[PDB]
């Protein structure tokens, strides 16, 4: 079997402002094989009301899901995605930015 | 240009009970239907409103035929196993993608039908529908076994034939939203690296279809150093966004221009600081 | 709307 890395992009569905409701993304893409954990951290904590879209791939079959959750942006709040995958020694970390 | 496609994945699960079966269906970049073997209903349900149309016969249809599906990528994974000398204690994966597009006529244009293995191609229905690239020597006995059963013409009237009338029928159905572009909103901003250079970067937001590009020039010259195009990425709303940035020197940030082309943008759009 | 007969690797 083939191993390929999952490339991640954390990002929110609108351009941020504190104390309007928006949507928290986490997409994961270019993987392969298809088994994957990821989690949405709020200040180091999991999110527990994440969803994520119907498994689908690329030309290159390598795989691609988007993990979303609704959040309200605040100024202190820490956000970030979480992965796990057979190709990471350790779990991977990647903070959403504001920009980006 | 419009297409539909179905994607489906299996992977076998060694420890216990039968394969994790997915399968999607597109028309362009909007998903319409689904299929999970570990949902509940065990039958094909809707991901768009335009679909919902569809009556009882449709769905009982396209649960029979996704369920049918599911089966087929099971007994492969087995043939597949054999074929390549692996145990059964390894979990694997196959891979199809099959479909149809149509040109600005509405007219048949491609269609396709490929398979991987693992994650490598395995075999691919060639663009004359009548062919097919056997990747390996366990994918040359498919094709042989699929050249005397006559596979091809039996998948080239559906590609051909049926894929396109069902692609015309949902492009009617949806064209509310599937006949209607939404053009990138574009912004740029400003990042101060040093006191020396800053980054910016060009924006484009809530657009469909998923194609697009961003390309930044200076002076009216296409640049392609010190920039970084990240990967399209889905807004969760159905659309798309993108971005592209530069890093400049402090003070010339008015020598640099990103421009924008999109589908649904009659003239490409120029941006600047 | 899906093929009606999916082709199956081992014939």
């Amino acid at each position: 079997m083939i191993q390929r890395t999952p490339k991640i992009q954390v990002y929110s569905r609108h351009p941020a402002e504190n104390g309007k409701s928006n949507f928290l993304n986490c997409y994961v893409s270019g993987f392969h094989p298809s088994d994957i954990e990821v989690d949405l951290l709020k200040n180091g904590e999991r999110i527990e009301k994440v969803e994520h879209s119907d498994l689908s791939f690329s030309k290159d079959w390598s795989f691609y899901l988007l993990y979303y959750t609704e959040f309200t942006p605040t100024e202190k709040d820490e956000y970030a995605c979480r992965v796990n995958h057979v190709t990471l020694s350790q779990p991977k970390i990647v903070k959403w930015d504001r920009d980006m | 240009s419009h297409s539909m496609r179905y994607f489906f994945t299996s992977v076998s699960r060694p420890g216990r009970g039968e394969p994790r079966f997915i399968a999607v269906g597109y028309v362009d970049d909007t998903q319409f239907v689904r299929f999970d073997s570990d949902a509940a209903s065990q039958r094909m349900e809707p991901r768009a409103p335009w679909i919902e149309q569809e009556g009882p016969e449709y769905w009982d249809g396209e649960t029979r035929k996704v369920k049918a599906h599911s089966q087929t990528h099971r007994v492969d994974l087995g043939t597949l196993r054999g074929y390549y000398n692996q145990s059964e204690a390894g979990s694997h994966t196959v891979q199809r993608m099959y479909g149809c597009d149509v040109g600005s006529d509405w007219r048949f244009l491609r269609g396709y039908h490929q398979y991987a293995y693992d994650g490598k191609d395995y075999i691919a229905l060639k663009e004359d529908l009548r062919s097919w690239t056997a990747a390996d020597m366990a994918a040359q006995t498919t094709k042989h076994k699929w050249e005397a059963a006559h596979v091809a013409e039996q998948l080239r009237a559906y590609l051909e034939g049926t894929c396109v009338e069902w692609l015309r029928r949902y492009l009617e159905n949806g064209k509310e939203t599937l006949q209607r572009t939404d053009a990138p909103k574009t912004h740029m901003t400003h990042h101060a690296v040093s006191d020396h250079e800053a980054t910016l970067r060009c924006w484009a937001l809530s657009f469909y279809p998923a194609e697009i590009t961003l390309t930044w020039q200076r002076d009216g010259e296409d640049q392609t150093q010190d920039t970084e195009l990240v990967e399209t990425r889905p807004a969760g709303d159905g659309t798309f966004q993108k971005w592209a940035a530069v890093v400049v020197p402090s003070g010339q940030e008015q020598r640099y221009t990103c421009h924008v082309q999109h589908e649904g943008l009659p003239k490409p759009l120029t941006l600047r600081w | 709307g899906l093929l009606p007969e999916l082709p199956a690797v081992g014939g």
